[PDB]
């Protein structure tokens, strides 16, 4: 039987969770916002010669259900945090979203990745240098991505399950 | 004096009921002429037809997305957005009938249904009614919901205008 | 916010697990033969007079995939373990359920109501006095039930309901 | 020679492809001529037009019922059901076509198309075919399943028949 990885994505509201998540499951692109409560999705793939099977919580980032999302960092593996490259907001929110992990999940050492969403738009507030710096104090990986155009979504997703399977 | 409206609930076709809401246009009356006229659809436009796509028990049931009808669209009649008129009105108990919004000043078309109180959406979502007759009918709603809101049955608005 | 309990339906197969969840829900009887892998429901009620959230979890009681209640044993607060009082081996089934449940939680002590579904038919098997009996040796209530007629279905969950706010001591 | 038949499939009324099946006549005659002949309709009832009910990524696409239309239900060309023919053939990987059951000797109409081995099912479902072409089709349609299988989409046999 394949093996199995529960993946949780996180990150402030519109940053495009979803439409990396959905890319990923059904090779579409969602150019409407529907704003998450919650789901899950199930997707089996090779990586690195090894089947595998991805469970993937696609989570909220109202700032209201902080609580709840603690169940969420409990069960989870591996963690995308997701800001969006023109929204200097959600950057700064991506502190806040680590530190809740490590603190529910007592470690310094949790899967995680780092990704600056929407490199498809002209305008831009935070410099690629800017998440390169943050990331590499974290020590985690940074990936650049655009659900809408698709890139980076595999590599993304992909190193994460690779970092876990480092981890483990 | 505050209007009343209903809606003629369905269930993939079946009839279910009516609701009725009084509007609480003696608080906020943009946000309550709003919803009137997209009840009796007097402008061309309106919730005829148009389903409850998020139903979770326990909490609310959300809809009025007659534009895409898949949860992410809906107009007003001042146009896509207007701001919120106030937060006098709080989220209560059963029967509060408030805005969704997408943000501070996103008000569309779209309104949930309190089935309980969620007193944490105070102060973000404006609240301009309440159910007056059907809570029942509410409640029978709650039968095709689930934990994230995806409904089992199509819930329609299949009538609804003024009283 | 309202108390949430979550509730797990298990049994052997064909016992009316999910005819009773959807009773519960949807007030109506499926009577058609829709086999479970996993569903998940919440329905708001009120039991003697305060207002609580049911999180209602309906599992497969395949045998060929017992070694992985595990999981959805470990995160329930309590049991219903039902059988079909016109089918024996679902009565003998109950005692593998109630101690595989006793074990993942690693408990003696687990909310759970015993129930005895089908009680509209006449081709019973299983007395009644019997199932009170075992229920009696467990230290649990024993409840009979129809999802054809409704009978004793909100009296089995709102029992089990109260015998978690009991292990709570709450 | 043994018979081929296809699916043309469709994804809430879009076409997606074609998937094509060997039927293993030469073991299983009567559990393949089953499924030969609800592929053609010619017996007046049959594939055509139903959907694929169940879908969970990593292990198998479910459908087959074409009288109910929620998983209860289809019928044989030989009755309501009909006995296991034998086991020979075994769940070895992606593409092997299978009958579903409630149990020994209940073959209807439901089959599956695993997506993976799935050796715990040899000796309890009848494999009587395999995906001949289009499997990308078949592990597309995994996209718009779910752990319980509940499909986010509607994916119909738009169209099918004999080769
Ligand atoms: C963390 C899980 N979780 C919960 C929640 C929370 C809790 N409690 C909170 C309170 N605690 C007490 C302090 C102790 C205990 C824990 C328990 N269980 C749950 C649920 C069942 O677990 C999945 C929720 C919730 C809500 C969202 C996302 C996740 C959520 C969410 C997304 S967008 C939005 N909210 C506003 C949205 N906007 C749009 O839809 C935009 C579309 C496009 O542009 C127009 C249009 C909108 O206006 N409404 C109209 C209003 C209610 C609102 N939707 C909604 O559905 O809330 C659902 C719910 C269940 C009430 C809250
Ligand atoms: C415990 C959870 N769980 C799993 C499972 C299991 C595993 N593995 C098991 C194997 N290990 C390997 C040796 C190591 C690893 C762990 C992982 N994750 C899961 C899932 C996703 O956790 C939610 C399953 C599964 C299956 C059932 C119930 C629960 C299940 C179930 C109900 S009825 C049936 N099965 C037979 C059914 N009959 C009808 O539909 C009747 C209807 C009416 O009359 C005509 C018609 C039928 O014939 N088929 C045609 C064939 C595939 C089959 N459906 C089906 O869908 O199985 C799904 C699935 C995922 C393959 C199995
Ligand atoms: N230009 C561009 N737009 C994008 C991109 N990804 C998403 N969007 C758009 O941005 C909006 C937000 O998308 P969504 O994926 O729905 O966001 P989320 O980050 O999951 N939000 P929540 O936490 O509220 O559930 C949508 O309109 C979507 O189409 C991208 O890579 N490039
Ligand atoms: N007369 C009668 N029939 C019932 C009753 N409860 C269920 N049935 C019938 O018994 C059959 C099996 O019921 P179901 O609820 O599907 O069972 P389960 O216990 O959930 N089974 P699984 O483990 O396979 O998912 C169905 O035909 C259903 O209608 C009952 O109280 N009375
Ligand atoms: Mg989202
Ligand atoms: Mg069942």
């Amino acid at each position: 039987g394949m093996t199995e990885y529960k993946l949780v994505v996180v990150g402030a509201c519109g940053v495009g969770k979803s439409a990396l998540t959905i890319q990923l499951i059904q090779n579409h692109f969602v150019d409407e916002y529907d704003p998450t409560i919650e789901d899950s999705y199930r997707k089996q793939v090779v990586i690195d010669g090894e089947t595998c099977l991805l469970d993937i919580l696609d989570t909220a980032g109202q700032e209201e259900y902080s609580a709840m999302r603690d169940q969420y960092m409990r069960t989870g593996e591996g963690f995308l945090c997701v800001f969006a490259i023109n929204n200097t907001k959600s950057f700064e929110d991506i502190h806040h979203y680590r530190e809740q992990i490590k603190r529910v999940k007592d470690s310094e050492d949790v899967p995680m990745v780092l990704v600056g969403n929407k490199c498809d738009l002209p305008s831009r507030t935070v410099d690629t240098k800017q998440a390169q710096d943050l990331a590499r104090s974290y020590g985690i990986p940074f990936i650049e991505t655009s659900a809408k155009t698709r890139q980076g979504v595999d590599d993304a997703f992909y190193t994460l399950v690779r970092e876990i399977r480092k981890h483990k | 004096v505050n209007p009343t409206v209903f809606f003629d609930i369905a269930v993939d076709g079946e009839p279910l009921g009516r609701v009725s809401f009084e509007l609480f246009a003696d608080k906020v009356p943009k946000t309550a002429e709003n919803f009137r006229a997209l009840s009796t659809g007097e402008k061309g436009f309106g919730y005829k037809g148009s389903c409850f796509h998020r139903i979770i028990p326990g909490f609310m049931c959300q809809g009025g997305d007659f534009t895409r009808h898949n949860g992410t669209g809906g107009k007003s009649i001042y146009g896509e957005k207007f701001e919120d008129e106030n937060f006098i009105l709080k989220h209560t108990g059963p029967g509060i009938l408030s805005m969704a919004n997408a943000g501070p000043n996103t008000n569309g078309s779209q309104f949930f249904i309190c089935t309980a109180k969620t007193e944490w959406l105070d102060g973000k979502h404006v609240v301009f009614g309440k159910v007056k007759e059907g809570m029942n009918i509410v409640e029978a709603m709650e039968r095709f919901g689930s934990r994230n809101g995806k409904t089992s049955k199509k819930i329609t608005i299949a009538d609804c205008g003024q009283l």
